[PDB]
Parts: structure tokens; C-alpha cells; sequence
């Protein structure tokens, strides 16, 4: 067995039309793999300091100087998770963001195929890949499923069916699954993307006090990847299966917030609910991901809670063992948003938490004299000792 | 007008309105049916005051008080109890479970549906009111609905009265003893609200009090009856300075102006000196000297907290009975002169005195002896810190597992509610380190022109 | 008003049943014809919690009994309280399940759960405010397993926000009965793990001994067992139908006792328990009713605590006494037997103090515990189920009724993976590496 590190980024946002029109001041500033956040009401007390793996800051999309391109970020996760795959390993990548903080841009991006996202570049990337390397023994075959999970019930997002809850039953040697899932095959990611946009139709949608159209409901894209070697014998291999899983996470909402009764608390509970679940499983898989890698000591195999929900119950394989992980969190950059923001980065924090310390903006006033006095200090030293004064 | 209103919330709250109640109606001639002999036998006065009852015109009087709580059983056995006849028919009680030691069920889930009538049951009280002067809340951290409720409740009060005071008396959880596995968790979220919204917040603790009953009223076996009863003579000394008359009065505005240096530090203790049996009652002077010095025993303090390992920032003492200023002169003086008794260097004066001439009652079938004197001492310190320190560990202790956390945001809650209040508790502690920290020496550094 | 619905299928439910309610109605002072004769006015206040109001002045319990056999049924309408109960809620049918956890779940049951269903549904609209269900079963038989399991998933999914209490009835080592007990207490705990809040543990075997030893009885029969058990589930719930000086709801238990959602399975007891003649030899006190609760001999689940750790305890005393002699006692236990309690919980006991006694008695206590050792009921059963499933010794009469050999290994696996997380928390540190 191997373990699983975990890839921690978080991104901004350029303002929209609506931020745009308004006069809101941005509250998100963002160094090297730290950023830092302002109250709007209590400018007086501090700013809160947070300290990821990775920061990316696409507030200024004409900016030179330390902008988060897209392909930068393709490269920085994407091309890295593909190669492990290819290698014949489980990948996945988690989508986490509330209404507004700019998720899908990222994880899809635009029509125009002047700036993508993570999967449509992911998706070229193998396929390309894919013809370039189909020698003569080499055959290579893909396959895609999309499932929704709702209140801890699946149901099928491609099949047209009545949305009846599927059973999930547990393989002995190939793990969990779900029975009567439809799986199918694509030639060109234009099929994929088509069936994403199908399927993204029939996700379960309803209007909160926030936004008239906010996911209810975790989503999940599995591309199943077989590669068969032909030797010099008659003896075809399936030599390696993968799994590359593009997770769709709803955010985490408060009754405040959305104060509805009904499914509108069952749904936010249940949400809530799977994203601490989700989040105490990534953050033990990394903590023993960590510590043996260092030590190479093997301290049993822990205990994993991966039953404690169906989310991560299905995603069993992909989390545990040799494989990779990668969550992505999209930050709003505006104010009046600014308590969503900051829950969305203590909900990044988790896993991997590492120490960021207090960042400090000393007014320039002081700093020069400070420098000053020590400089004036170090002169008078110098000259006094020497006896010329 | 002097006139308060009593809000009540959770068993703890019920139980000790019912005590403090019990002692209001033995103090001032009213019987448990409302009505008032007295005024009938002599042919009138002002005997229904106005702190606590209000005067219909048949005669009958009703308590200023509001109840609350989501279980039914708490205010059944007061709907059908000796005082079934006393309160209005209101109770507010929702019809439905609890809040099952959940802060996130008391404040998000089923708080709500409850919250309006309480509102408006407070506002048609204060509507009768003239010169209100303010609020006194009891609650128990720890609990369900005394948490999560009264920080909805507070929050509330403060967005629309504003102005008025909101006086709270809380029970603290001890540092050993404890009837619930999940304390630390609404004690800590209770942080938010009883900082920011409260303006004086009194802390009491089962632990102290089960000591005092065991030391001084010598019982070996109390119920949660005798720590009401003392309670409820805690808050009636606190409030006989706007019903009787005095030589020195203190209102509930003294109160803040004097306890309070800076907002965020209003967290004082509370203690009763004469806490002694019929049997001792004997053989012992009780005179201001010695109920003074008592005090300041930290044996005799409500809180298990040492003040030895603090310092005093403030202190409050309200005299009852026999008690003539020159004797609480001479008290104050003997204490200043001792060295265990450590005052901030930046409070030089320390001290606020009031003197009632109404002496406390004896409640039939109670277990205080009968004195001619008595003190109540409120002393804001340093020492709350350690009280506090103790529970931030065993928080920790639960939070590194997320244990019993999926009960909380199963019903409304987000994870970082948790650590953002944790964060705040932590804020509130360095600002106890800030302030019991002397002067710094020659606080201008150090000083001298040419002459 | 917190109401609970009472179901109680097989043979062995039934019979815990029928004991419950001439224990509870006597509580409550009730006639076996219906009516009320009781002498104090606290026993009516919240009759409403286990009985329906009929027109003439007449409580009916709201039981429902499940069967596939109508023996059962027979014995217990020609029984002391037989006609209490109302006729329209005994279902069943014929041909019972044989003893085969199959035909309860797939072949059988699933024909009868629709009617059960409609009856629960009829009962459960007509409360004001519903709280939770009751269902009494054994894990080793068939129709009360299988009916049992296929329900609670049944009202699970219409109810998902309401408590689901289950005291069941598990095999034991030496007392064994029937022998396949194994594949049905397997194929029962993969199913309760996932669809019940709490699950209460009783096998025979500590019944038995507490008979024999604590009671000193020379010919324990059924009615004795169920006479226990029965104690057991009124001092669950004693605090939602009397007042108190601290009360104890069953949410609040829920909320108290359960760390993470898996860890739902708790060891019952009971004090004070003596044997007759002994009687005017012991003072009762609260110190003696809680060192009877502690004790390793008085458990009903024959597990013995001192193999693993308390993860939570919560002690239900009914009578007038002292709560600084509870507080200091629990605190005396925990600090006394460090080495058997947790150490990432600071205080793991929950204490609750009811005002009013059981009839006859001038004090009483309920303990509920949770501890590591019950990893120890499973384990045994798992290496049962495993020396009959490496041959499939009766797998043939299971795969006849549409079962799969698939289903036998996704249960395995959940009992393996529940003893892993009971396990984890059973030893005394985690320091090395
Ligand atoms: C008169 C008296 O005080 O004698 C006791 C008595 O001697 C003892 C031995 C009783 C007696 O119990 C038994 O002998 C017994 C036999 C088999 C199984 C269980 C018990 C008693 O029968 C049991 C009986 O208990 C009750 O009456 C309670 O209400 C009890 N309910 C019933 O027993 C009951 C059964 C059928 C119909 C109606 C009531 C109860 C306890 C807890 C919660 C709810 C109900 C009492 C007081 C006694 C006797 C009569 C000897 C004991 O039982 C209980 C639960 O109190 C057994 O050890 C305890 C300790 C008691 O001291
Ligand atoms: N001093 C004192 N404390 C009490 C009394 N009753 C309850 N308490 C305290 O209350 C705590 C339990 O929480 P509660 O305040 O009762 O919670 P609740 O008000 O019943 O609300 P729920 O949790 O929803 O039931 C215990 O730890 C006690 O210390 C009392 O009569 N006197
Ligand atoms: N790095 C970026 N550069 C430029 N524009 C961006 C960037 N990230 C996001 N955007 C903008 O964000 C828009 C999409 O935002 P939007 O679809 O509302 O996010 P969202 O709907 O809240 N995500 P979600 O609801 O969780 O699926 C795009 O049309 C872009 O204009
Ligand atoms: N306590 C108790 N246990 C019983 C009783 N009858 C049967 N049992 C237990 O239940 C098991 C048999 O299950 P059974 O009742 O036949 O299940 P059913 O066929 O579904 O009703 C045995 O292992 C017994 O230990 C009873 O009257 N009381
Ligand atoms: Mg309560």
C-alpha cells in the first residue's frame, strides 16, 4: 500500500458586473501561500491570517506580475494528478465553494477556449496523450459516470429514469459501488462535456433565501481509464485500471441564512453533516499520509472512518491507499459576503493545517524611523568607539 | 419607579425564580393567592412595590416575570404548585421536545417559533412599565435551552431595547463536578453572547455553594433547594436598594459604573457573608467587622477560584440591617491594611459601600439563621481567569476527535461556529492578563527636566 | 407532549412486551379492563406518553404486535392484561419464518410489512408531537429479526428525525438454542448499525446469572427475564412521564452517550437487586445503588467492562435524594477506576434524578454504559459466523428465498469494521511510533 498527499489551493476571483456596478471594496489580500482577510465592521482589531499549500490571485486578469494564470494552475495540479494516473493509480479532485465565490469558472471555465478549467484541460490532456501513445500492442479504453448523492440517497444524473435511490453494495475485491449505475463509454471530450451539461440539468436545485438556484446535492463525474498491453505472446493483459473523480461539493449553509423549514433543513444538515465527515476523513489520511512518509513506520492502519457517510463511502478507493487528493476552494472577493468567505477558509484549513502566524501591516511612518534610528545607532557606535566624538 | 423585569430560562432558571419568589412574596406580606393582608389591616401604604409586582384594581398582584423553557414539566409543577394562583396564566412554554443539551438546537432549530411570544409577552410587560431600570436573566451554561435560548433572547433584547441594562445570573460548570457529558461545548458558544450583548454577568458554582452548606449551614446532604434559597438571597440583596430605604442607595446603574473598567471585563463575583446555622447563630457577634472580614475568605466565595492567585480590580458591598457607616469605615480600613488582599495599583479607591435598613428575611422551613446584619459582597477580579482557563482545556480535549459534533451541525450549525467563539474565549483571557499587570515602571519610562 | 410507539414482533418481543405493559400499567395505575384506580394524581398527568384516551374512560396502550406465526398472539390474548390491548393491531400471518432470516425480510415480511406499516402510520398520525418508536426483538430467531430489521429501515425512511430505541435480545455463548443464530445476528447488526439511533444489549446468559447470584432464585423461568427487562425500559423513560429535579429526556441520553454515529450500543442495568430474605440486611443509600450499578456481575449484556473502557455512562435515580451525593459519587467512581474510563473525555457521565420511586421501592437507578469490551459480543459471533460460512453449512435454505452469497460478506465486513472503530479507543495510550 501508499499513501495519499493532499494539495490544498484556494483562489480569488476578478470582481462581476454586480461588484463591479457597486461601489464594494475588496477585503482579500493574498501573499506567497498566505492570505489575510479584513473585517468590514471592526477595522480596529486584526486581520484573520490563513496559510494554505497554494494561493492563487486572478483578481486582475490584464496583471504581469504574480497572476494566477490558468494553465499555471493546470500545471500545478492537473498535469501532476494525470501523470499519477496514468501510472495506474485513483486520482480525485474536490470542488468546494459557496454561491457567488466563482467554483465553476475554475473548474470548468469558458466556452471561448481562450481560458479553461481543470477538467476540459484535463480531458484534452489524456486524450491527446492517449492518441499520441496507441503503438501497435498499446490499447487504451474510457469510460464516464455521473452520479448525484441527495440526503444520503444516489440517484443516476445520466440515465433519464424516475430518480429512484440506487443501492449501494460492497464488491469484496473491488470495493464499494453502485448497482444499476449507467456506464458509458466516449470518443472526444466534446461527449464528455455534453454529457456533464445533461447531466448538470438534472442536478436537484431549489431556491434558497440567498440565490434562487444553489446545488443541493454533492455531484460525482468518475472517468474510468483501462489500458491493455499486448506482449510478444498471445496473451492480452488488462494491465492497470485508474480512476480520475471530479467531486462536486455544495458549501455549507447556516438555518440563519436560509431559515426555511422542511427539506430545506433536512438538506442543509445533511450537507453539513457530509462535509465534516469529508473533511475528518481527508484530514486523517493526511495526517498518516505524513507520518509514515517521513518515519516509514507502520502504526497498523489507524482506523479511517470511511462509513460514516456515503460519500465517502463510495469514494473509498480513490481517497485510501496509493492515490492522490486535491481540494480547490473558491473565495468571493468582495465584502458583504465577507463571513461566507472566512467559513470557506477555515473549511480549507482543515487537513493539513500547518502554522501561518500573525501578519502585521506596520505603517510606513514608523518603519522609517525605526530603520533610521537603528542606521543613526550603528554610525554613532562605529564613530565612538573609534574615539572621533 | 423603580421596576425590573425577571426573565427565567431552562430548569435552573424555573427553579431558582421559584425560590426568589417564594422570598419576594415573604418579603414584602404578599400571599401565595397575590393578595395582601397588610394593606387591608392597616388600610393602605406602599407595600406593593412596584419593583416586582404590578397592582390590578381588585387588589391582586402579579409578578414582573417572564418563564421559559421547551419542556412542559419544569412549569407544570408551577402551573399546579402553592403558587398556581400568583403569576398570570402565561407561561411560554413550547409543546415539544427540548433542546436536548444542544446550543444549536436552542438557538437555531426550535428556538425559533418560540422567540416571538416571549418577545411580546416582555414587551406588553414593559409597556405597563414606567422608569424601567432593567433586565435580570437567569440561565445555566451547559444546558440546552439556557444557552442557546438566552443568547437568542439576549441578542434580541439588545438589538431592540438597547439602552437598558441586562443584568445575568448564570451557573457556571464546575471544575469536577458535572451532570452532562457535552458542558464544555455550549459553555464555550455561550462566550459570543454573554460577552458582547450582556453589561454585568454574576457566575456562580454548584461546587462552592455544596462546600458552604457543608462548612457553614452545617448540612452533609443538600439539594438544589438550599442553593436556590442562597441565591435568591444573593439577588435580593442585590435588589433591596430600590424597594427600602437607606442611609447609602445603590441603583442598578452604581452597579455598572462602579464593577465595569472597561467593557469587556464585566464578569464579578458574588458572595454572602452571615451564610451560618440557628446553632452557630449563637456563641458569635456577627458584628460589620466580621461579616466583612468573611467576605473575603476564599473559602466563603461562590466560584472555585482562589482571589490569592489574582488581583482585585473592584469591589462592591451592600450593607442590611443594623449597620452604622463608621463600623464599615473601620471594616474597610482593616482591610486595606492587609497584604493578601492585592488591589490593582491603578484603582486606588476600590471600593463601593450601601446601607439598607431592611434586615433579611428567614424563609419558613429554611435553613439561614435569623441575623440583625448582613453584607453581600461583588468583587470584579483577576482570578475569573483560572475559572475560565480550566474549561478551555477540556474543550480541546473534544474538539481535537470532533467528538459529539455531528449532533450540532446536524441541526443548523457549521463547524467553524466552534473555533471562532474558541478564538474569542481566548481574546477575553489575554484581556484578563492585560489589565492585572501593574503599571510600568515610571509608566513614562522615567522623567526629570532641568528644574 | 413526547409520545412513544411501541412494536414488538416475535416471539420473544411479544413476551418482553406483554411483561412491559402489566409493569408500566401498574406504574400508572391502570385496570386490565382499562379503567383507572390508582390513589395518587402524578400517574395521570402524563398518561397520554404510552396510552390513547378511550370514550369511556378507558386507556388503551398503543402497542403493536408483529408475527407470522398466531400462537403467539393466542398466549397472549388469553393472558392477565390479554384484553388491554386493542384488537385491531395484531397483525400476522401463517407459515412463519422458520427460523430463517430470509423469509422474514424478503419472502415472508414483505407481504405483511405493508399492513404493519399502515397500522404504524394510523398510530403514529394521531400524536401531537411524536418522539421516537420502541421495538423489542431477538437478534438469533426469525420472524423478530428480519420483520424487526426490514420496519426500523421501513420508518427510518418515512421518519428520519425521530429517535428509534431497540432493545434486543442477542445470542450468547453457552445459552444457544437454535443453531443458526450466527447468520442471523449477522445479517441483523449490519442492518441495525445503519437505521437505529440506540441499540440496548441483553443476551440470556447475563439474565441468568443475575438470577441465580444477585436474586437467589432456584428455578428462574422467562417471566423473570422479562421481568428485568422490562424494569430496564420503564427506568429509560421514567423521566418523561414524572417531574423531577433534573430531568433526562431520550433525545438527551441520544445526545450524551453517542460520540460518532456508529457507536450506538449500550450495556443496561438496573439496582437495587436483592434476594428476598437479604432485604433487612442493607441499608439503601445512593452510595449502595451506585456501587450495585458498577458492579461487573449485575450487567445484562455479559460483557465484562474491565476488558476495555467506558466511552460514556449515564445513571437514570428515581427517588427523593441529595444531589451532592450523586454528584460526588459519580465523581468518585471516575476518579477511583481511572484506568477503565477515557481519557479525551473529561466527564463521561451523565446523571439524571426523578422525584417519584417505582411502587414499593424507597429509591432506584438505571445505568446505561458504553464501553470498548461490547467489540467482545460481536467478535465471538463474527468467528462463528466465519466457521459456518467457509463451507456454507446451511446456506442453501438462505440463497432459496433470493438471497445472495454477496449479502453474508457485506455483513461480515460491517461487523469487522465495527469492532475496528469500537477497538480503536480500547487501549491505554497512543504514544509510540
Ligand atoms: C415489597 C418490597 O419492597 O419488596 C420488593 C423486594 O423485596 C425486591 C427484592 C424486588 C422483588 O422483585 C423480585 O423478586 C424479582 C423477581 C424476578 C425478577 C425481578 C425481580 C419484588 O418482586 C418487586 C417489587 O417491585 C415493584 O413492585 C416495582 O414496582 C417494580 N415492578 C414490579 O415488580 C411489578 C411486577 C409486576 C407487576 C407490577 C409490578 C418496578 C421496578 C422498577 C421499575 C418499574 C417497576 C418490590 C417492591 C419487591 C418485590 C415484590 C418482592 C426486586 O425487584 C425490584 C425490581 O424491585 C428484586 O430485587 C429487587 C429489590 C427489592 O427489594
Ligand atoms: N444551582 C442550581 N443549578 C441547577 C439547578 N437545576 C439545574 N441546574 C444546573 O443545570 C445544569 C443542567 O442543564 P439545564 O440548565 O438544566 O438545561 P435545561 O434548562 O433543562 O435545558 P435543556 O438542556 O434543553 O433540558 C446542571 O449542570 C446544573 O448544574 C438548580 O435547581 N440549582
Ligand atoms: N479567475 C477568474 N478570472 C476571471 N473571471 C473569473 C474568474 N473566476 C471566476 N470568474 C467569473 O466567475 C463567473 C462565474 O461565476 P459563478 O458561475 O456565479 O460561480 P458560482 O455559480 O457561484 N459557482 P457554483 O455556484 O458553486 O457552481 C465567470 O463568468 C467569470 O466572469
Ligand atoms: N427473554 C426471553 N427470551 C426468549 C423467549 N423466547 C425465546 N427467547 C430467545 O429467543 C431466541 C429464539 O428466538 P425466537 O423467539 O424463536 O424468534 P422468533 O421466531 O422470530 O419469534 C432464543 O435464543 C431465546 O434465547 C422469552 O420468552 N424470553
Ligand atoms: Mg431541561
Amino acid at each position: 500500500m501508499a499513501g495519499a498527499s493532499v494539495k490544498v489551493a484556494v483562489r480569488v476571483r476578478p470582481f462581476n458586473s454586480r461588484e463591479m456596478s457597486r461601489d464594494s471594496k475588496c477585503i482579500i489580500q493574498m501573499s506567497g501561500s498566505t492570505t489575510t482577510i479584513v473585517n468590514p465592521k471592526q477595522p480596529k482589531e486584526t486581520p484573520k491570517s490563513f496559510s494554505f499549500d497554494y494561493s492563487y490571485w486572478s483578481h486582475t486578469s490584464p496583471e504581469d506580475i504574480n497572476y494566477a494564470s490558468q494553465k499555471q494552475v493546470y500545471r500545478d495540479i492537473g498535469e501532476e494528478m494525470l501523470q499519477h494516473a496514468f501510472e495506474g493509480y485513483n486520482v480525485c479532485i474536490f470542488a468546494y465553494g459557496q454561491t457567488g465565490a466563482g467554483k465553476s469558472y475554475t473548474m470548468m471555465g469558458k466556452q471561448e477556449k481562450d481560458q479553461q478549467g481543470i477538467i476540459p484541460q484535463l480531458c484534452e490532456d489524456l486524450f491527446s496523450r492517449i492518441n499520441d501513445t496507441t503503438n501497435d500492442n498499446m490499447s487504451y479504453s474510457v469510460e464516464v459516470s455521473y452520479m448525484e448523492i441527495y440526503c444520503e440517497r444516489v440517484r443516476d444524473l445520466l440515465n433519464p429514469k424516475n430518480k429512484g435511490n440506487l443501492r449501494v453494495r460492497e464488491h469484496p475485491l473491488l470495493g464499494p459501488y453502485v448497482e444499476d449505475l449507467s456506464k458509458l463509454a466516449v470518443t472526444s471530450y466534446n461527449d464528455i462535456q455534453d454529457l456533464m451539461d445533461s447531466g448538470n440539468k438534472a442536478r436537484t436545485v431549489a431556491a434558497t433565501n440567498m440565490n434562487e438556484t444553489s446545488s443541493r446535492s454533492h455531484a460525482v463525474f468518475n472517468i474510468i481509464f483501462t489500458q491493455k498491453r499486448h506482449d510478444a505472446e498471445t496473451n492480452i493483459t488488462t494491465e492497470k485500471v485508474s480512476k480520475i473523480s471530479l467531486v462536486d461539493l455544495a458549501g455549507s449553509e447556516r438555518a440563519d441564512s436560509t431559515g426555511a423549514k422542511g427539506t430545506r433543513l433536512k438538506e442543509g444538515a445533511n450537507i453539513n453533516k457530509s462535509l465534516t465527515t469529508l473533511g475528518k476523513v481527508i484530514s486523517a489520511l493526511a495526517e498518516m499520509d505524513s507520518g509514515p512518509n517521513k518515519n516509514k513506520k507502520k502504526k497498523k492502519t489507524d482506523f479511517i472512518p470511511y462509513r460514516d457517510s456515503v460519500l465517502t463511502w463510495l469514494l473509498r478507493e480513490n481517497l485510501g491507499g496509493n492515490s492522490r487528493t486535491a481540494m480547490v476552494a473558491a473565495l468571493s472577493p468582495a465584502d458583504i459576503n465577507y463571513d461566507e468567505t472566512l467559513s470557506t477558509l477555515r473549511y480549507a484549513d482543515r487537513a493539513k493545517q500547518i502554522r501561518c502566524n500573525a501578519v502585521i501591516n506596520e505603517d510606513p511612518n514608523n518603519k522609517l524611523i525605526r530603520e533610521l534610528k537603528d542606521e543613526v545607532t550603528r554610525l554613532r557606535d562605529l564613530l565612538y568607539a573609534q574615539g572621533l566624538g | 419607579m423603580r421596576e425590573c423585569i425577571s426573565i427565567h430560562v431552562g430548569q435552573a432558571g424555573v427553579q431558582i425564580g421559584n425560590a426568589c419568589w417564594e422570598l419576594y412574596c415573604l418579603e414584602h406580606g404578599i400571599q401565595p393567592d397575590g393578595q395582601m393582608p397588610s394593606d387591608k389591616t392597616i388600610g393602605g401604604g406602599d407595600d406593593s412595590f412596584n419593583t416586582f409586582f404590578s397592582e390590578t384594581g381588585a387588589g391582586k398582584h402579579v409578578p414582573r416575570a417572564v418563564f421559559v423553557d421547551l419542556e412542559p414539566t419544569v412549569i407544570d409543577e408551577v402551573r399546579t404548585g402553592t403558587y398556581r394562583q400568583l403569576f398570570h396564566p402565561e407561561q411560554l412554554i413550547t409543546g415539544k421536545e427540548d433542546a436536548a443539551n444542544n446550543y444549536a438546537r436552542g438557538h437555531y432549530t426550535i428556538g425559533k417559533e418560540i422567540i416571538d411570544l416571549v418577545l411580546d409577552r416582555i414587551r406588553k410587560l414593559a409597556d405597563q412599565c414606567t422608569g424601567l431600570q432593567g433586565f435580570l436573566v437567569f440561565h445555566s451554561f451547559g444546558g440546552g435551552t439556557g444557552s442557546g435560548f438566552t443568547s437568542l433572547l439576549m441578542e434580541r433584547l439588545s438589538v431592540d431595547y438597547g439602552k437598558k441594562s441586562k443584568l445575568e445570573f448564570s451557573i457556571y460548570p464546575a471544575p469536577q463536578v458535572s451532570t452532562a457529558v457535552v458542558e464544555p461545548y455550549n459553555s464555550i458558544l455561550t462566550t459570543h453572547t454573554t460577552l458582547e450583548h450582556s453589561d454585568c454577568a454574576f457566575m456562580v458554582d454548584n461546587e462552592a455553594i455544596y462546600d458552604i452548606c457543608r462548612r457553614n449551614l452545617d448540612i452533609e446532604r443538600p439539594t438544589y433547594t438550599n442553593l436556590n434559597r442562597l441565591i435568591s438571597q444573593i439577588v435580593s440583596s442585590i435588589t433591596a436598594s430600590l424597594r427600602f430605604d437607606g442611609a447609602l442607595n445603590v441603583d442598578l446603574t452604581e452597579f455598572q459604573t462602579n464593577l465595569v473598567p472597561y467593557p469587556r471585563i464585566h464578569f464579578p463575583l458574588a458572595t454572602y457573608a452571615p451564610v451560618i446555622s440557628a446553632e452557630k447563630a449563637y456563641h458569635e457577634q456577627l458584628s460589620v467587622a466580621e461579616i466583612t472580614n468573611a467576605c473575603f475568605e476564599p473559602a466563603n466565595q461562590m466560584v472555585k477560584c482562589d482571589p490569592r492567585h489574582g488581583k482585585y480590580m473592584a469591589c462592591c458591598l451592600l450593607y442590611r440591617g443594623d449597620v452604622v457607616p463608621k463600623d464599615v469605615n473601620a471594616a474597610i480600613a482593616t482591610i486595606k491594611t492587609k497584604r493578601s488582599i492585592q488591589f490593582v495599583d491603578w484603582c486606588p479607591t476600590g471600593f463601593k459601600v450601601g446601607i439598607n435598613y431592611q434586615p433579611p428575611t428567614v424563609v419558613p422551613g429554611g435553613d439561614l439563621a435569623k441575623v440583625q446584619r448582613a453584607v453581600c459582597m461583588l468583587s470584579n477580579t483577576t482570578a475569573i481567569a483560572e475559572a475560565w482557563a480550566r474549561l478551555d482545556h477540556k474543550f480541546d480535549l473534544m474538539y481535537a476527535k470532533r467528538a459529539f459534533v455531528h449532533w450540532y451541525v446536524g441541526e443548523g450549525m457549521e463547524e467553524g461556529e466552534f473555533s471562532e467563539a474558541r478564538e474569542d474565549m481566548a481574546a477575553l483571557e489575554k484581556d484578563y492578563e492585560e489589565v492585572g499587570v501593574d503599571s510600568v515602571e515610571g509608566e513614562g519610562e522615567e522623567e526629570g527636566e532641568e528644574y | 407532549m413526547r409520545e412513544i410507539v411501541h412494536i414488538q414482533a416475535g416471539q420473544c418481543g411479544n413476551q418482553i412486551g406483554a411483561k412491559f405493559w402489566e409493569v408500566i400499567s401498574d406504574e400508572h395505575g391502570i385496570d386490565p379492563t382499562g379503567s383507572y384506580h390508582g390513589d395518587s394524581d402524578l400517574q395521570l398527568e402524563r398518561i397520554n406518553v404510552y396510552y390513547n384516551e378511550a370514550t369511556g374512560n378507558k386507556y388503551v396502550p398503543r402497542a403493536i404486535l408483529v408475527d407470522l406465526e398466531p400462537g403467539t398472539m393466542d398466549s397472549v390474548r388469553s393472558g392477565p392484561f390479554g384484553q388491554i390491548f386493542r384488537p385491531d393491531n395484531f397483525v400476522f400471518g401463517q407459515s412463519g419464518a422458520g427460523n430463517n432470516w430470509a423469509k422474514g425480510h424478503y419472502t415472508e415480511g414483505a407481504e405483511l410489512v405493508d399492513s404493519v406499516l399502515d397500522v404504524v402510520r394510523k398510530e403514529s398520525e394521531s400524536c401531537d408531537c411524536l418522539q421516537g418508536f420502541q421495538l423489542t426483538h431477538s437478534l438469533g430467531g426469525g420472524t423478530g429479526s428480519g420483520m424487526g430489521t426490514l420496519l426500523i429501515s421501513k420508518i427510518r425512511e418515512e421518519y428520519p428525525d425521530r429517535i428509534m430505541n431497540t432493545f434486543s435480545v442477542m445470542p450468547s455463548p453457552k445459552v444457544s438454542d437454535t443453531v443458526v443464530e450466527p447468520y442471523n445476528a449477522t445479517l441483523s447488526v449490519h442492518q441495525l448499525v445503519e437505521n437505529t439511533d440506540e441499540t440496548y444489549c441483553i443476551d440470556n446468559e447475563a439474565l441468568y446469572d443475575i438470577c441465580f447470584r444477585t436474586l437467589k432464585l432456584t428455578t428462574p423461568t422467562y417471566g423473570d427475564l422479562n421481568h428485568l427487562v422490562s424494569a430496564t425500559m420503564s427506568g429509560v423513560t421514567t423521566c418523561l412521564r414524572f417531574p423531577g429535579q433534573l430531568n433526562a429526556d431520550l433525545r438527551k441520553l441520544a445526545v450524551n452517550m453517542v460520540p460518532f454515529p456508529r457507536l450506538h450500543f449500550f450495556m443496561p442495568g438496573f439496582a437495587p437487586l436483592t434476594s428476598r430474605g437479604s432485604q433487612q440486611y442493607r441499608a439503601l443509600t445512593v452510595p449502595e445503588l451506585t456501587q450495585q450499578m458498577f458492579d461487573s456481575k449485575n450487567m445484562m449484556a455479559a460483557c465484562d467492562p474491565r476488558h476495555g473502557r467506558y466511552l460514556t455512562v449515564a445513571a437514570i435515580f428515581r427517588g427523593r435524594m441529595s444531589m451532592k451525593e450523586v454528584d460526588e459519587q459519580m465523581l468518585n467512581v471516575q476518579n477511583k477506576n481511572s484506568s477503565y474510563f477515557v481519557e479525551w473525555i473529561p466527564n463521561n457521565v451523565k446523571t439524571a434524578v426523578c422525584d417519584i420511586p417505582p411502587r414499593g421501592l424507597k429509591m432506584s437507578a438505571t445505568f446505561i454504559g458504553n464501553s470498548t469490551a461490547i467489540q467482545e459480543l460481536f467478535k465471538r459471533i463474527s468467528e462463528q459466523f466465519t466457521a459456518m460460512f467457509r463451507r456454507k453449512a446451511f446456506l442453501h435454505w438462505y440463497t432459496g428465498e433470493g438471497m445472495d452469497e454477496m449479502e453474508f460478506t457485506e455483513a461480515e465486513s460491517n461487523m469487522n469494521d465495527l469492532v475496528s472503530e469500537y477497538q480503536q479507543y480500547q487501549d491505554a495510550t497512543a504514544d509510540e511510533q
